[PDB]
RNA sequence: CUGAUG
RNA sequence: GCGGUCAUACGAUUAACCCAAAUUAAUAGAUCCACGGCGUAAAGAGUGUUUAAGAAAAAAAAUCACAAUAGAGUUAAAUUAUAACUAAGCUGUAAAAAGCCCUAGUUAAAAUAAAAUAACCCACGAAAGUGACUCUAAUAAUCCUGACACACGAUAGCUAGGACCCAAACUGGGAUUAGAUACCCCACUAUGCCUAGCCCUAAACCCAAAUAGUUACAUAACAAAACUAUUCGCCAGAGUA
């Protein structure tokens, strides 16, 4: 039987290492007005914004490349216990699975 | 970037003299301050000039020259229509500067957690 | 009627007594399956005192020795051109070749650091991978 | 008797920290030219931390070396030397919108 | 600008 | 605390209650203040050192940019005593008046006082205190607490000598008010400035004592969260004070 030591290790979370400047893909799940909602899957799911070049070809279920900036954006402030987490991710737009 | 606060206020942990005497409780609130009426500048004030520049050489005839009457005009109604159009267009979206209505929202929604 | 206190202890601790004291005479169904299968902590109510002084979390980084040989790549070359694929359970990544070639060529006997890390940068041109060296 | 468990390592993607503009650098209370880029043009106010972005070691020096500079006659201090005022913008202060 | 008391 | 025609509180009646050959009233008694506190209620004493005295209960260390302090030298901005050109005005408040017209602006200019920005920095010193530049000396303890003893102790005040740009206690005028010996405006003095000698006071507040530690139990309220072991000095209602 194989643990969950055994399976962390293996993770390709645990290989990327930092997320400072990462090249992942990451398939949209929903689609509004001009805004992208990316998950490139690791916790959360990024805002992309709709670029002017191929903006038609962004549907629901592409898979496109990205640039993870961070992981979760959380900060601390004055008189704060705990850190105000935005629930999101910071990634840019590069490609759209250029294959 | 934001000043340093260790070594500022008045704690029993802290060895010096305090250096910073808050008024208030440093606690960030969860909605801001109200803008004091944010005011606006004038338009058409070059189109104006060039218009009076006319009755002031002329004698004060609209016969002579017509086109600085025209375009002040053209100012004047293009004025009064970015007066209106822009007054919901701006409240609408978000681009740029926005009022605290939406502030006081935005940050209710994410507020501090002085306790626990 | 029952027992609407918190800070107490746990709603079993507060059923239990109540019914051998016999007011509520009326048993609820889920006190035989707590019974049955207790969970692994009571759930007695804990006030969340904030830790001061030089008192630190009882938690442990996470770091394996693969860790330091992933920062020598993504030091000398960055990212790799294989973007990573999070859905793919299996995925392997360059780096995670890299690191591999690393350890395989360490159990050869070879204790010099450029020496493991130049030789599997020359040999991932065998299975034919386009590195990209940061200057 | 698992072998896939974290062990108590350093990080090693640790970044090096950020190094100030005269960081391992010699500062001097004679060039002028040096200290020049530091002081407003109009008026000759010295940048503070927020505009200049020295570590701790060298604001205070540089304070003093202009501070000597000013007293000693080599920089003037109702405003700055206009033969140095063709060198590089160093500061992060923008006058002109 | 100034305006005291119950 | 009760007594303005409804008194269960005054005086009398009825009734009831509690003691009992004792019941009340007064004064003495025994007991009762703190093995509790010292940020806001009374309390951490203005600071350091030291004698006496006390625990040294397990192991560790001493010292680094930046305005400690004491002497000596120096001045970048402004101002002024003083000369030269121009004008009859200058300063002055919400509005004026008073004052100065040996006034006002520019160009030059000693002596004295103070030391823009840097400072969103937080260091130095036991505390008060210190940030215009340079030089000399120098910032104790192989480092516990510890006085009424010793030594310091901001501004303000005193004595003698010196300095006096500027600000100003006081004072003299001009406004406002019914009055204004005040807030507003002008002039001016002691004083703030240096040496020597005193006085030894503050909301000397960070109202939180020192020495080595903890995040265990645990929100009077607010405020800077709650606490340990050895100590030093205080706290017994308020006014009187
Ligand atoms: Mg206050
Ligand atoms: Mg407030
Ligand atoms: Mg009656
Ligand atoms: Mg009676
Ligand atoms: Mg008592
Ligand atoms: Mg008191
Ligand atoms: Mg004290
Ligand atoms: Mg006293
Ligand atoms: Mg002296
Ligand atoms: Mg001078
Ligand atoms: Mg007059
Ligand atoms: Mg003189
Ligand atoms: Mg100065
Ligand atoms: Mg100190
Ligand atoms: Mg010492
Ligand atoms: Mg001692
Ligand atoms: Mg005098
Ligand atoms: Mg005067
Ligand atoms: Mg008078
Ligand atoms: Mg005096
Ligand atoms: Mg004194
Ligand atoms: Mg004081
Ligand atoms: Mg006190
Ligand atoms: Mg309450
Ligand atoms: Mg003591
Ligand atoms: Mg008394
Ligand atoms: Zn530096």
């Amino acid at each position: 039987v194989e643990s969950f030591a055994s399976m962390l290790r293996h993770s390709p979370l645990t290989q990327m290492g930092p997320a400072k400047n990462k090249l992942v893909i990451g398939q949209i799940f929903h689609i509004v007005e001009d805004d992208l909602y990316i998950d490139f899957g690791g916790k959360f799911h990024c805002v992309c914004k709709r670029p002017e070049v191929d903006g038609e070809k962004y549907q629901k279920g592409t898979r496109v490349r990205l640039r993870l900036l961070d992981l979760e954006l959380t900060s601390r402030f004055l008189g704060a216990t705990t850190d105000t987490t935005i629930l999101e991710a910071d990634a840019v737009l590069l490609g759209l699975q250029e294959s | 970037a934001t000043p340093s606060l260790r070594g500022r206020l008045a704690r029993l942990g802290n060895p010096r003299r305090p250096i910073l005497k808050p008024n208030k409780p440093l606690i960030l609130a969860n909605h801001v301050g109200e803008r004091r009426r944010e005011k606006g500048e004038a338009t058409c004030i070059t189109e104006m000039s060039v218009m009076m520049a006319c009755w002031k050489q002329n004698e004060f005839r609209d016969e002579a020259c017509r086109k600085e009457i025209q375009d002040f005009f053209d100012c004047a109604s293009r004025a009064e229509a970015a007066r209106k159009m822009r007054s919901i267009q701006e409240n609408l979206g978000e681009l740029g500067s926005l009022p605290p209505k939406k502030l006081n929202k935005l940050l209710h929604r994410f507020p501090n957690k002085p306790h626990v | 009627a029952g027992s609407r206190l918190e800070t107490v202890g746990s709603i079993f601790s507060r059923t239990r007594d109540l019914i051998r004291a016999g007011v509520l005479k009326e048993k609820p169904l889920w006190l035989d399956i707590y019974n049955a299968f207790p969970p692994l902590r009571e759930p007695v109510f804990r006030r969340p005192r904030l830790r001061y002084g030089k008192a630190k979390a009882a938690v442990q980084d996470i770091f394996y020795h693969e860790d330091r040989i992933r920062a020598k790549f993504y030091s000398a070359y960055g990212s790799g051109p294989k973007a990573f694929d999070l859905f793919n359970p299996n995925f392997k990544s360059t780096c995670q070749r890299f690191v591999e070639k690393y350890i395989e060529l360490q159990r050869l006997g070879e204790t010099d650091e450029e020496k493991l890390f130049v030789e599997a940068g020359k040999a991932l041109l065998a299975e034919g991978v386009t590195l990209r060296r940061v200057g | 008797s698992n072998e896939d468990l974290p062990v108590p390592m350093e990080n090693p993607y640790k970044e090096p920290l950020k190094k100030c503009i005269l960081c391992e650098k010699h500062v001097d209370y004679k060039n002028v030219q040096l200290l020049s880029q530091f002081i407003s043009p109009f008026t000759g106010c010295i940048y503070g931390r927020h505009i200049t972005g020295l570590c701790g070691k060298k604001q205070k020096e540089i304070t003093k070396a202009i501070k000597r500079a000013q007293i000693l006659g080599f920089m003037p201090v109702t405003y700055k030397d206009p033969a140095y005022l063709k060198d590089p913008k160093v500061c992060n202060i923008k006058y002109r919108e």
